[PDB]
């Protein structure tokens, strides 16, 4: 599942 | 008719899913997991009704599969048609293992949609099925024993013993729980017998039962004598057993365990003065049966300075000389229950307590096995001699200890 | 203490696993399945605390990351939920808009960090600011 | 950047070698749990090609998504109808079975008349495909389906050529009457039944089953009407399928139910029905298991079928343990007072074995036998003591409980043997067999001397033992005391004194004291009272209500011939 | 400015190769051909150079860290131990600290290149080795370095960074052969790291004092005296002092937090200066509670909040001062008001927990609206169960209608697990609490009445018992019972409690006609044709007193028992019950039968069997 995403802001 | 058709592997995980009619849904399908596949105490039969559901299941390998229906539908035909679905399927790709299924998703749930339309089957019979089957199909597929012994008559002990540990949340949550498993045969029995040893199922395919803060996970072990040929047609290990006594198979389950007593612990704590304790013991195996040699373990405070009880059967002593009340049973049957309740006077004290209250331990005997394993039949077979299986003497005891069954105050 | 520290995202792939006493693999890995099958169906609704076998898990989800911390049932729990925290604050220092890939591609130095910020069971540096300068002094080293 | 947007591409490529090749991926990801639905369109217009592995696949992705989108289904309408015309059968069949699988209240008016279409199509795999989507769409608009014609037209299918659309055809119809009995869309007039008594020896294994479960609705309402239509289905008890040989019995003994016994036919077809479920025991353990579900109820309606059979229900040691259960209470059910010595020498063995848990059923079994046949009740007993003798405790439990109630049943008669039985007083650990010694030690007091410290040795853990037992001990001191008193006076002190001072049970307390008052302020009553010839104790049911049982040997074929509950109780 | 490097391009590759993979079998096949390729490069002539064996440990632990087992390898690694450059020493340690073995030969090579590191005098290196030891703490090791870690730890010139890591090492060796650790001289040096100018190096030391302390609490009394003095000095110094350990306006919240649950290892402090200086510390960390928040980030309330809620247990902890025990049970009331989730579950234990305090006042009573609210809304089942506790261990005379009230609706809404659990609290609470007798006897036939299956035999039995002895509720008893008996269900447990509080009394409710004596034995025989055989008995001998009490109902309910079904009944128990009763309703005399049947005595208060009093100076009896 799009394990790009930001982990923060 | 046939609203669900449903297969899942050995763990009850969904492989394959098809709904032929509304009424069916995420309902019966968890339904059947954890009804069937995950029964306990549940003696499993052919058809069985969950909810004004029915539902008609086959094993085959470690592979389970079932229909559901919301009607009342003619009940032999089910099982006429999925003995059908499997011939078909192991046409296309023999054994119909978890493995070959996860290879076929498309040949199968293709297959489905011609073997059977809204629930009505269709005439399978690898018929001119190839017409229609427009998808490929991935196949794939000792202990010794001094000749000539010789017995006065023929006996054959079986012990089953089993120490089933636990650790209990005080609203009655399982944290963690596993049964140690060992089927000792004593046989006393002459000639060159092949036996073969039928049990239901409760297990799928080591270490000394050793650890603490040490995770069980779940295995089998069998002796060198036994031919595992045929584990997945229920049991049928068949073996030639060495003279006298051996272990036949050790294990260790984790799953379905009939867990016997449930232990409710209403603690109270009233100022730091005194402290108002009372314990249930619920029983919950079977009422035909009795466990034996019940102790009960509450762990009392250090800055205790006084005790007392009030025991409904049974009785208990306070023993300083290890820090705890001693409740002990003579015997209770099944599905009662008993209670006992203390107060605990505590000398003052400025602090320093935290207690940490360890569990209530619980030590205890029982006629049946926690992992859910039964005996299903034991038949001796010997060709030289040909004595009757039937004048062959056969007893057999469960024995299931408590390991370390603490319940949390 | 903590026993464990678990980085799986919501399929359930670990990607980061410091463990902090001696378990089989056949433990491990039964180990992971289970804080899985329970953190992953808790619904926000619930609490950031879980019951798990003898000890307990703080954890907080992050994008399709699951850090999981597993700790004596007497621990400090919104102590514990914070640690978690500054430590995802710190790899998105070190990485810069950190992601489950440079967790996965990195995995090698998500250690060297984890390591820096916790050891032994207990807790080891608390300053975002020593250990970006530690981190960042390394890296600069053959 | 990728995944699903990659896959909308490797389909868009208007090289059908390569749409093809990567339609495959897709409808993999489907049956992983992947939550496709972004491609619905792309794979839709795939279809407009000619390669039949590359069609039948796009139809998986279709109709395993309009039982479950049925909304965002009905927008490949168009191209659905256009495959109804399709050349290829295939293509022809595949586009029905699909159409009718969404469930839309809006479908009704498209599918209309290209189903009327296939419905006389010239290739049965297309006929065979429209009868049983009629019944498709009846379920989303029964009127609609009464109204175009379509009820007739299933009617008419009835007669086809190839079975395996009159099979469909007689299902998909009487999935309709069902749902709408008054309605009379069946009706079986004394005409039309020759109509389908003739397909009935054809439309492949299943649609003989549909065939025959009509013929149980029907009712010929004239004696010789029922024999000659009997006699047409007589065959059919061979179709190896246990669902046709089931449901031809289910027939037979609905029709059988008329002629008292005259014409040997009667006495026939009696005959005649053993062998065939004989050999219904023979298939599959489920198969097993719902022969015997039935059999149970068959033996019962007439007993007369599977009289001498009794052999065939005896029990396999490998059987499944619910056929071994099933079979047992079959064996019960035949047990005959000139056969029980074959059966106890069954019985005897199944306690000997090695299946506890049917070994307990297996003795309480012998208890049944004394029961129900009445002039064995010596036999009986003899065995179980016999099976006592072995000590093994699981045995003697179950066995010490069938005399206890073998005892209240028939005369006292064996009052020789009890003071043997008070040799195993050792492990006598389940509540319900110390309930039943206790008091078999306390009416026969007179026979024991042992009573007083049989008796007492039980009292010495009163408030430890089972609110049974302890009910069962305070009754059984009593009775020794009129029986003996002053080799007892300290005993019925005692009890009445824990029953009544120590125990908490509010209904042994009171049964303390209604004993302790009786006896101290009117011995001659309580004499009077407390013994005194009580009856010979009655069974229970048996067998089930002569009502009940017929209007579920009407069902002999279905689920309701399994749970024994009538059709009402699941739905 | 220095450089930066670092970078392994093969393992990029074996890693998007892999994460690749068009099924979950090529990935399989991907790892045979790069463990194929990996062995066969160690396993030939020329040893790799470091950066080439640094990348194919890498490789393999990765594929480790896959599922895969590696039956190989361990000697590269063992190479890379010795190198001089830190990305080739961490490398191979971070193999052999992940997977490790028996091989009692490379166990004293890795303890080789270890002693080496440590000894090296390098702090990069022997950090490396403190951690190796620290990760995976094998017996072996303890046994080689339990000796040197402390001489490292106390020596004056070991640096900041090493001082933390050896103290963390040094604890996991107490834990591992507690017998190897000792108590030297170290002991008195390492308390003294509590003033150390570094605050990284105070929470390592006080991780290893806490441990310490609870085996051998009098070599760490004098831990008390700092912890207490520096937790003074954190919690006053604002933002800008404490630069670095400063966390969204929180300073050194984890060190506070290490701090007191430090000073929970011992008493209150024995000198009253320190007494007197903590004391005053908590009436300040309590001060800036209530204080308006100096962000709203959740991140500074929940770092606040997990120093405010550890003062609070070592509040409870000591017990001590009434003052700050109100205080920390007025904040832990405002969290439970406060809407959310974590607080409301933190609060809730930690208020039942203060509930045990005897010098609080019980000032825990004083929020039964704010709590009987939270179990009220909250779902989330764990709030839920940790405020019933909280009402069970507050409930006295006054607010336990209150109580037994809302817990009433918590139990027709719960999870199986919870019915019986929480059917005895409520049998205890009323039994206890209960001033209005009527009050008991209503709540304890609700449990019965709806959540039935839970009640066990002791709490019906008990009001059964209650009802014989009090008599300003056998009336009301009477007609309750024939009330909620009219129900077509009601669990068995009614019709047991029913019928023989019709037995005994109910021939004083007879007079109204809506419950005639006839009406009364017409309603329980109803009932009879399908209960257990010991409900069946209990309803005979409630027959028998009827034919007793009303002679014109004699009549009808002699042929109940007539009839075969009782007088052939197959039940043993039940056949008596019935010949008997039938017997002497013909037998007995007028006078003799109401003898027997008068109304059995009260029920006697069974009482404690004392299993210790302090008696030769000392607990046991």
């Amino acid at each position: 599942m799009s394990e790009i995403k930001r982990l923060l802001s | 008719m046939i609203g669900g058709l449903f297969i899942y592997n050995h763990k009850g995980e969904v492989l394959i899913s098809r709904v032929y009619r509304d009424d069916i849904g995420r309902n019966a399908v968890d339904a059947f997991r954890v009804n069937v596949i995950h029964a306990r105490q549940q003696v499993r039969s052919p058809v069985t009704n969950i909810a004004r559901t029915s539902f008609f299941h086959v094993k085959r390998s470690n592979i389970w599969l079932a229909a559901v229906t919301k009607q009342n539908v003619n009940a032999a035909m089910v099982f006429e048609f999925l003995y059908k679905m499997c011939d078909v399927m192991a046409a296309y790709f023999g054994k119909i293992s978890e493995e070959n299924i996860k290879n076929n998703f498309v040949l199968i749930y293709e297959l489905l949609d011609e073997i059977l339309d809204f629930g009505y089957p269709q005439n399978s019979e690898t018929g001119a099925l190839k017409t229609f089957i427009t998808q490929q199909g991935i196949k794939s597929q000792i202990g010794w024993r001094r000749e000539g012994i010789k017995y006065r008559r023929n006996e054959l002990f079986l012990d089953v013993l089993e120490s089933v540990n636990l650790l209990m949340s005080p609203q009655g949550q399982v944290l963690s729980a596993h049964v140690s498993g060992r089927v000792v045969m004593k046989s006393y029995l002459s000639g060159m017998p092949e036996c073969k040893f039928g049990m239901n199922d409760k297990i799928v395919i080591e270490t000394s039962k050793s650890g603490k803060q040490s995770i069980a996970i779940d295995d089998c072990t069998f002796h060198q004598c036994v031919r595992l040929s045929k584990f997945d047609s229920e049991r049928s290990i068949s073996f030639i057993p060495p003279d006298g006594e051996f272990e036949l198979m050790r294990y260790r389950t984790t799953k379905d365990i009939i867990l016997p007593f449930r232990v409710i612990p209403l603690v109270r704590e009233v100022g730091r003065t005194k402290l108002e304790v009372k314990v249930v013991i619920k029983s919950n195996f079977k009422p035909s049966l009795l466990a034996q040699k019940i102790e009960v373990r509450i762990p009392t405070p250090l800055n205790t300075s006084g005790v007392q009880v009030i025991c409904m059967k049974g009785k208990a002593k306070y023993k300083a000389s290890e820090n705890a009340i001693v409740w002990k049973i003579k015997r209770m049957a099944g599905m009662k229950e008993s209670q006992i309740s203390a107060e605990i006077e505590l000398l003052p004290t400025n602090d320093k307590k935290k207690w940490a209250r360890p569990p209530i331990s619980m030590n205890f005997e029982v006629p049946f096995a926690p992992s859910g394993l039964k005996v299903r039949y034991l038949k001796v077979f010997e060709p030289k001699l040909n004595y009757s299986d039937h004048d062959v003497i056969k007893w057999v005891r469960y024995i299931g200890r408590s390991g370390i069954y603490e319940t949390r105050c | 203490m903590i026993r464990f520290i678990l980085i799986q995202n919501r399929a359930g792939k670990t990607r980061l696993a410091k463990w902090y006493m001696q378990f089989d693999d056949d433990e491990k890995q039964k180990l992971i399945e289970e804080v899985h099958a329970v953190v992953t169906v808790r619904d926000a609704k619930h609490t950031n605390f879980v019951e798990f076998r003898n000890f307990k898990i703080i954890y907080r989800r992050y994008a399709g990351l699951y850090f999981c911390i597993c700790v004596d049932v007497n621990d400090n729990n919104l102590a514990y939920l914070e640690a978690i925290h500054n430590f995802v604050e710190v790899l998105n220092e070190y990485f810069h808009n950190v992601c489950e890939l440079d967790l996965v591609f990195n995995f090698y130095k998500v250690y060297t960090v984890v390591d820096e910020m916790f050891l032994a069971g207990e807790i080891r540096e608390t300053s975002q600011t020593k250990v970006l300068k530690q981190l960042l002094m390394l890296q600069s080293l053959e | 950047k990728g995944e699903i947007f990659e896959l909308k591409a490797e389909l868009n490529n208007e090289k059908k070698e390569k749409r093809k090749e990567a339609v495959k991926k897709v409808i993999a990801a489907m049956t992983v749990g992947k939550d496709v639905s972004s491609l619905f369109p792309d794979v839709v217009n795939c279809m407009q090609t000619d390669n039949l592995e590359l069609k039948k696949l796009v139809y998986l992705y279709l109709m395993n998504y309009a039982k479950s989108q049925p909304d965002m289904a009905i927008m490949a309408v168009n191209s659905f109808v256009k495959d109804c015309e399709d050349p290829n059968p295939l293509i022809r069949a595949l586009a029905v079975r699909t159409m009718g699988c969404i469930r839309v209240d809006k479908i009704t008016e498209y599918l209309c008349e290209p189903l009327r279409k296939c419905l006389k199509d010239e290739d049965p795999y297309v006929r065979k495909t429209a009868a049983v989507c009629v019944a498709k769409l009846h379920d989303i608009n029964a009127q609609m389906v009464e109204d175009q014609g379509f009820l007739d037209s299933l009617r008419d299918l009835i007669a086809d050529s190839n079975p395996m659309v009159v099979a469909n055809a007689v299902a998909a119809l009487s999935e309709i009457s069902e749902s709408h009995p008054n309605s009379n869309l069946l009706d079986l007039n004394p005409q039309n039944i020759n109509k389908l008594l003739t397909a009935l020896n054809e439309c492949t294994e299943w649609g003989q089953i549909f065939i025959l479960d009509c013929l149980s609705n029907y009712n010929p309402k004239d004696d010789r009407e029922a024999q000659s239509i009997c006699e047409r289905v007589t065959p059919r008890l061979s179709h190896a399928n246990s669902a046709v040989v089931l449901s031809a019995v289910k027939v037979l003994m609905k029709f059988l139910e008329l002629l008292p016994k005259d014409s040997d036919y009667y006495n026939m077809l009696l005959k005649k029905l053993a062998p065939p479920l004989v050999t219904l025991l023979s298939g599959e353990p489920e198969v097993q298991y719902v022969a015997l579900r039935n059999i149970n109820l068959i033996v019962q309606k007439r007993p007369e079928i599977l009289k001498q059979e009794i052999k065939v229900f005896f029990v396999k040691y490998n059987d499944p343990i619910y056929v071994k259960l099933e079979k047992l209470d079959i064996m019960i059910r035949l047990a005959s007072q000139a056969n029980i010595a074959q059966v106890l020498a069954e019985l005897k063995e199944y306690a000997t074995e090695v299946d506890v848990d049917f070994v307990r059923k297996a003795v309480r079994a012998i208890g049944r036998c004394a029961i129900k046949v009445e002039q064995s009740a010596e036999r009986c007993v003899s065995t179980l003591l016999d099976l006592i003798q072995t000590k093994v405790n699981y045995v003697v439990q179950e066995a010490i409980v069938v005399i206890r109630d073998i005892f209240r049943k028939y005369p006292n008669k064996y009052e020789s043997i009890i003071a043997t039985l008070c040799e195993n007083l050792d492990s006598l650990d389940e509540p319900d067999a110390r309930a039943a010694m206790i008091w078999i030690v306390g009416e026969y007091a007179e026979r024991i001397d042992n009573a007083d410290e049989l008796l007492e040795s039980f009292l010495e853990g009163f408030h430890d033992e089972s609110t049974q037992v302890q009910l069962t001990l305070l009754t059984a001191i009593v009775k020794l005391f009129l029986k003996k008193p002053s080799e007892t006076q300290e005993l019925v002190q005692q009890v009445l004194s824990l029953a009544t001072q120590d125990s908490d049970n509010p209904d042994l307390r009171d049964r303390g004291y209604i004993y302790w008052r009786l006896l101290s302020t009117d011995p001659v009553t309580a004499k009077e009272v407390v013994l005194s010839e009580k009856p010979l104790i009655s069974e229970e049911t048996d067998l089930i209500e002569p009502t009940l049982l017929d209007e579920l040997i009407c069902h002999i074929g279905s689920l309701a011939s399994v749970y024994h509950k009538p059709p009402n109780a699941f739905v | 400015a220095v450089s930066k490097g670092d970078g392994m391009r093969g393992l990029a590759v074996f890693i998007s190769d892999i994460r690749n993979c068009k099924s979950k079998e090529a990935e399989i096949k991907r790892i045979n051909k790069e463990l194929a390729n990996i062995r066969s490069k160690f396993k030939g002539d020329k040893a790799l150079d470091g950066y080439s064996k640094k990348k194919y440990v890498c490789k393999l632990l990765f594929i480790f860290l896959l599922g895969h087992d590696i039956d190989f390898g361990h000697m590269e690694a063992v190479n890379l131990l010795s190198s001089n450059r830190y990305t080739e020493k961490q490398i191979g340690y971070l193999f052999i600290s992940v997977l490790v073995n028996s091989n009692s030969e490379l166990i004293r090579l890795i303890n080789n290149a270890i002693k080496n590191d440590l000894a090296s005098r390098n702090p990069t290196f022997m950090g490396l080795a403190l951690h190796c030891i620290a990760n995976v703490g094998s017996r072996e090791m303890a046994e080689a370095f339990a000796g040197e870690i402390p001489k490292i730890l106390v020596a004056g010139d070991t640096m900041d960074s090493v001082k933390q890591s050896a103290a963390l090492c040094l604890l996991r060796l107490y834990r591992t052969s507690p017998d190897l650790v000792p108590m030297g001289d170290w002991t008195s040096r390492v308390v003294h790291l509590l003033n150390d100018q570094h605050l990284g190096v105070v929470t390592a030391a006080t991780s290893l004092i806490t441990t310490l302390a609870q085996k051998n609490p009098e070599e760490f009394k004098t831990s008390v005296s700092l912890a207490v003095s520096r937790l003074s000095r954190i919690v006053t110094s604002a933002s800008t002092d404490l630069q670095d350990y400063t966390y969204y306006f929180v300073p050194a919240p984890w060190l506070s937090v290490k701090l007191l649950r430090l000073l929970q290892c011992y008493p209150p402090p024995e000198d009253p200066a320190v007494r007197g200086r903590l004391t005053e510390c908590l009436e300040t960390i309590l001060n800036k509670a209530q204080e308006p928040p100096k962000s709203k980030k959740v991140q500074h309330s929940n770092a606040k909040n997990a120093v405010l809620f550890e003062a609070i247990s070592l509040i409870i902890h000591h017990d001590s001062e009434p003052n700050l025990l109100v205080r920390a049970c007025n904040q832990l009331g405002q969290f439970l008001q406060h809407r959310e989730t974590n607080l409301r579950y933190l609060a809730l234990e930690s208020m039942c927990t203060l509930a045990s305090s005897e010098f609080s006042h019980e000032a825990v009573k004083t929020h039964i609206e704010t709590v009987i609210n939270a179990l009220k809304t909250e779902r989330d089942v764990s709030v839920r169960q940790r405020a019933v506790d909280l009402l069970y261990a507050m409930c006295d005379r006054s607010n336990a209608q209150q109580i037994v009230a809302e817990m009433l609706s918590y139990l027709e809404t719960a999870d199986y697990s919870i019915r019986e659990e929480i059917v005895l609290k409520v049998a205890i609470l009323a039994e206890k609490y209960a001033v209005d007798y009527t009050w008991y006897v209503d709540t304890i036939l609700n449990l019965i009445r709806i959540a039935g299956d839970y009640v066990s035999e002791e709490v019906w039995y008990r009001v059964i018992q209650i009802v014989i002895n009090r008599d300003d509720v056998q009336g009301y008893a009477a007609k309750t019972v024939f009330e909620a008996l009219q129900a077509p269900a009601c669990h068995e447990n009614l019709v047991k409690v029913g019928g023989y509080i019709l037995g005994e009394f109910g021939n004083l409710i007879a007079g109204d006609p809506r419950s005639s004596p006839l009406i009364q034995f017409n309603l329980l025989h109803s009932k009879f044709h399908l209960c257990s055989v010991p409900t069946r008995a209990l309803l005979l001998s409630t027959y028998i007193k009827f034919v007793n009490l009303f002679p014109e109902v004699k009549a009808t309910i002699q042929d109940v028992l007539r009839s075969d079904s009782q007088l052939k009944n197959a039940d043993v128990e039940l056949q008596q019950r019935a010949v008997e009763y039938l017997r002497l309703s013909t037998v007995a005399s007028t006078d003799i039968l109401a003898t027997v049947l008068e109304e059995m005595p009260p029920f006697p208060e069974r009482e404690s069997s004392i299993l210790a009093k302090l008696k030769k100076k000392k607990g046991g009896s």
